[PDB]
């Protein structure tokens, strides 16, 4: 589960924060990426920590 | 019709902090890539707001 | 929940497939046909046509 | 209404256009001009320039 800013970073040949230190895809990647909003479950008024 | 231009010069530009300032999806760049804005470096920046 | 649309949580699942010379352990829903030889046919051997 | 963003209803209108193989009936808003002959001009006959 990421923030909606870094959905573009889950792609081959990318740099940033998630692609550099968290989750890096190979350059010869063959597969699919599926991302969907989860505001109903992963969001809390006090703040999901 | 009265869009504002802001003139940016003589500073160090960090483009990874722009993501923390507005909740946008796409950093839609044309001549460059948004992930390479820190390695290469420019001359002048102009910011138009409307 | 009060954040903008670019700060909402997003659930991500990445499905990566091995495309190798190994025998196909997991693959998809196709019905198999009886094998005939010495006859000009169209074959589909583990997903590749000819 | 409690479904997710992928399970919302969507209204779809598909405009199917068929091109200039017949005398034209659907036209955009443009003004015609008097026809002049035996001169080098920039014509526009039913959407094709030259
Ligand atoms: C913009 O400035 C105001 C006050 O100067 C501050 O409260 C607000 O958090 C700033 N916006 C962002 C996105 O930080």
């Amino acid at each position: 589960v990421i923030r909606g800013n870094e959905v573009s970073q889950i792609a081959p040949g990318q740099t940033g924060n998630i692609a550099d230190y968290n989750y890096k895809l190979p350059d010869d990647f063959t597969g699919c990426v599926i991302a969907w909003n989860s505001n109903k479950l992963d969001s809390k008024p006090s703040g999901n920590y | 019709y009265a869009w504002n231009r802001k003139r940016i010069s003589n500073c160090v530009a960090d483009y990874s902090v722009i993501y923390n300032f507005a909740p946008f999806f796409a950093f839609k760049c044309y001549g460059v890539s948004p992930t390479k804005l820190n390695d290469l470096c420019f001359t002048n920046v102009y910011a138009d707001s409307f | 929940p009060t954040y903008g649309v670019g700060h909402q949580p997003y659930r991500v699942v990445v499905l990566s497939f091995e495309l190798l010379h190994a025998p196909a352990t997991v693959c998809g829903p196709k019905k198999s046909t009886n094998l005939v030889k010495n006859k000009c046919v169209n074959f589909n051997f583990n997903g590749l046509t000819g």
